[PDB]
């Protein structure tokens, strides 16, 4: 019944730099009865904060919010190398769509390698052309093909990694996939990738037949 | 210390039925309440189930209902979930959570969750076990640039659960690509690991790749030709 | 109503009020203490044990709750009609005698 | 911890004609405790009403709104040549994003100028292309770049001008700053502009090295 | 009248501390309850602060909180705002703003302004001034269209706050476009301003461009060469 | 049950409701007025547009 | 049409108001009467 909306959809600071999270009911009062849970890509959640104003024994005194009424807000007091999850709100019935907080580094080059089937691929009967970015930031791309100099979509996939720790850099993978009789008919198949941090995007042609 | 052990799942048909099991130990698994919560690979998680000791209410939610029963046997110590005529969108894992209680005078729920056993996937789909196909992704002349390149394996037709690979028994990282798996037509799980190892490199070293494949026991290895 | 006057963001922690507390009050009667009061068998205020919980508790007034929870100013007046010399009277004008 | 948003973003009317404006506050405890002011883009802002209901001092009788719930609207009986300001709403512990009034007009076409840098721009170490486009109405429009017959984005810099009042338009510069490293590889620079307005997009092109 | 005049302010490194204040004439100040709010550059109002009659409760915003002060003299008619260590994000102008109050048997403010007054810009940034760079930009053959045309100057790095340009001595507008300084990267503030005259009447009459430059007093005019 | 004595056919003019109004209507509040109601940008309230 | 049946449910919802919302009561009704009594509070006893 109850709908549960948060506020903002992603929240990117610096490795120090504070934040704090609304997160707003769809309707009526529940009597301050909310929870907050934290949740690591790989881990379960963690519980936050109960009522919406104490805070659970052995969670961090780092973690420290309240709110009342229709909307309920969490505070964080600084920030370490922890606030990499999802942050979900938890009323009687539903969960939130949650907010995943991002660190925040400087603008990246991305490097996109297009990698054709083989042999051993073609003989199968199908055709995949992969493409892969790297050492690429921030989170925000957009990848197509030119095959035979012309734009088609609704048939490849997309695939993003989660980010990396050492270099907090992640990367992106996307198969291109069709059949070898359309594969053959077709020489020229193009990748590139559009970056607002890009001062041109960067164009990569593949020619069939290899060498 | 306190845990829960989650027991069954694995493949099953659509319309099937499986029964989940939950052993809890290092605590008073009677009076506290139980819930479950799915979470769906890639996705958001949403609670499945609420328990009392006796369990008269909040139990189902309407999807839920009509198809899941929730039993809490307080006698031998564990928790059953059972399933009829599972559908593809249930394909997730499963986790046996539990609902924080004053135990004073009165027992009194609070609605939040306390711990999370680790999971059990369940997955529905129509295909069978079938062997991957693997062949060597190795760049040859005018497709590497510069001294540096990757090198790796692609998997094909794996429809069972997701599969573990490794490069020269394991003995060298060099930043390994995780590459998690992806969905395609006709129930099959497709993975693509590579590993970023400079071209000029192959010729004083062998270069293979090892894909253990754990559910049905077919390990393979592969050598990486320079072309 | 002192709603807007009273509250801090996140629940106000300035306005407190003793919670738990060992006997009944007499009328007219002020106390200041933070002993840990005793609930159970098990010795408390001077000692931290068992059942021994702090006697202070916070109304937390956030600056938007319910017309039960807000803050309100309350005085009380208590009035003393004791046979004494009267100090304080009403803006009654006098007359002659 | 209060987000008031103000809808909708944007109204164009005719100089003689009356709206409204709604707001909707995340929490809906105000109990008539609101004000709106009106922000000319030179000045400072001024109070219109107070309470919600009633209007200040030295306000015209045309402004005059009501509203109750998390929908708060201020109606205005009719318009004159000032609307062309911002609109501010308050509540107690929050301010409104503001909402622009323009005074509508017909589609006109815009004139693109291109001007490249000079002999002592070129003597700076830094190259600035400059595109202006000039009597343009309404207010949207993309302005694109091409170096060596390929587009790029994320290098040039775009502003925008308040409207005139003597003929109600405004006029659009963008700058596009390179190193000469660059711009003497180069030497066809186009600048297209896409308008709904006009039968189709408009490019001009400019060959490097004048004549 | 009843104003508000700011005082203080102006450039200052990222984690140093400034003043403001806010005398009061026209009015009785210690009765009212006090606010201080800012606005950045071409964004939306945003409140800072409150302070009480007697200056001793305050209830400074989240994102302020630690690093402002409030204060609220009775005896001196003025209103003090303290900053310290400042960030780069809180660059705008502030405004100090009053409280109706009922004045009646409880003061009860409404929490709503009545007076604004004529605020005060502080900026924060690791450059420093330095004299802008001039140069004129006039159309060449092929470049201009029409016997009308237009003409104007770029300034470029203008490090100070805003500077005004005029031509002629100020003797002629013709419609002039003001185009409000961009920042760019560096901390650099630089305006292309433009005035729409057509471009066949140089010769009979100079053309002078002069950007009065008020914080260094480097006042700089020059001279447009139509090529 | 009146519909077989206040219907006619191809739709009853005869009876009217309010759809657009400026306010709330307070309890037992009566009011009829012509002035046309306005959504948009265009002059109404007396004139059709 | 005129004829209900007496019985109706509450629909208890968790989002509900307080003022609709469930609430457990127990009454403890005692009569102090002629009869020798049972149940007593936990107050010991002293020597006759």
């Amino acid at each position: 019944e109850i709908v549960m909306t948060q506020s903002p959809g992603t929240l990117s600071l610096s490795p120090g730099e504070r934040a704090t999270l609304s997160c707003r009911a769809s309707q009526s009062d529940s009597s301050n009865s909310l929870a907050w849970y934290q949740q690591e890509p790989g881990q379960a959640p963690r519980l936050l904060i109960h009522d919406a104003s104490s805070r659970a024994t052995g969670i961090p005194d780092r973690f420290s919010g309240s709110g009342s009424g229709t909307d309920f807000t969490l505070i964080i007091s600084r920030l370490e190398p922890e606030d990499f999850a999802v942050y979900y709100c938890q009323l009687y019935g539903s969960f939130g769509q949650g907010t995943r907080l991002e660190i925040k580094r400087t603008v990246a080059a991305p490097s996109v390698f297009i990698f054709p089937p083989s042999d051993e691929q073609l003989k199968s009967g199908t055709a995949s052309v992969v493409c892969l970015l790297n050492n690429f930031y921030p989170r925000e791309a957009k990848v197509q093909w030119k095959v035979d100099n012309a734009l088609q979509s609704g048939n490849s996939q997309e695939s993003v990694t989660e980010q990396d720790s050492k270099d907090s850099t992640y990367s992106l993978s996307s198969t291109l996939t069709l059949s070898k009789a359309d594969y053959e008919k077709h020489k020229v198949y193009a990748c590139e990738v559009t970056h607002q941090g890009l001062s041109s995007p960067v164009t990569k042609s593949f020619n069939r037949g290899e060498c | 210390e306190v845990q829960l052990v989650e027991s069954g799942g694995g493949l099953v048909q659509p319309g099937g039925s499986l029964r989940l099991s939950c052993a809890a130990s290092g605590f008073t698994f009677s009076g506290y309440w139980m819930h479950w919560v799915r979470q769906a690979p890639g996705k958001g998680l949403v609670w499945v189930s609420r328990v009392n000791r006796d369990g008269s209410d909040a139990d189902y939610a309407d999807s839920v209902k009509g198809r899941f029963t929730i039993s809490k046997d307080n006698a031998k110590n564990t928790l059953f979930l059972q399933m009829n005529s599972l559908r593809t969108e249930d394909t997730a894992v499963y986790y046996c959570v539990r609902e924080a209680t004053t135990f004073g005078v009165i027992i009194m729920p609070e609605w939040y969750f306390d711990l999370w056993g680790r999971g059990t996937l369940v997955t529905v789909s129509s295909a069978s076990t079938k062997g991957p196909s693997v062949f060597p992704l190795a760049p040859s002349s005018k497709s590497t640039s510069g001294g540096t390149a990757a090198l790796g394996c692609l998997v094909k037709d794996y429809f069972p659960e997701p599969v573990t690979v490794s490069w020269n028994s394991g003995a060298l990282t060099s930043g390994v690509h995780t590459f998690p798996a992806v969905l395609q037509s006709s129930g099959l799980y497709s993975l693509s690991s590579v590993v970023t190892v400079p071209s000029s490199s192959l010729g004083t070293q062998t270069y293979i790749c090892n894909v253990n494949h754990k559910p049905s026991n077919t390990k393979v290895d592969k050598r990486v030709e320079p072309k | 109503n002192s709603n807007n006057l009273d509250s801090k963001v996140g629940g106000n922690y300035n306005y407190l009020y003793r919670l738990f507390r060992k006997s009944n009050l007499k009328p007219f009667e002020r106390d200041i203490s933070t002993e840990i009061y005793q609930a159970g068998s098990t010795p408390c205020n001077g000692v931290e044990g068992f059942n021994c919980y702090f006697p202070l508790q916070s109304y937390g007034f956030q600056p938007t709750n319910g017309v039960g929870y807000q803050p309100y100013r309350v005085v009380v007046l208590s009035f003393e009609l004791l046979h004494a010399p009267a100090t304080v009277c009403g803006p009654k004008k006098s007359t002659n005698l």
